[PDB]
């Protein structure tokens, strides 16, 4: 299970994008070149990976 | 999830 | 989809390094012997493998 | 990034 | 031998 959490709050501009708050922590499934695909607030979609850093144990 | 609209549309 | 976690902090030397500091985790992209090329915050860069271990 | 400066470059 | 990177 990989983690990202987020350094700024992001909102979705499409329909298969996430939203979410500055410190919340996503579930990263998988990416693009400057995207990642992932999951939070019981949603799946994108959001670009300089909005995050990931974070383990 | 891998063979769904939202993921294989990509971000843009 | 590699993944490490940096054991000390590197600062950056020339414009294609990564910066990070303890603990920060950076997706690896490619592996040579001495250095690493991944991945921070979207951001692009090398570093020497010795400054990581992986998760 | 497989053709990129930063990568082809290399370290040094 | 390592490779030179």
């Amino acid at each position: 299970l990989l983690q990202a959490q987020a350094l700024y709050p992001w909102r979705a501009k499409k329909d298969n994008h996430l939203n979410f708050n500055k410190n919340d922590v996503i579930t990263v499934l998988e990416q693009q070149d400057m995207w990642w695909f992932g999951e939070v607030q019981g949603q799946k979609g994108w959001f670009p990976k300089s909005y995050v850093k990931l974070i383990s144990a | 999830w891998r063979d769904s609209s939202g993921y294989v549309m990509g971000p843009w």
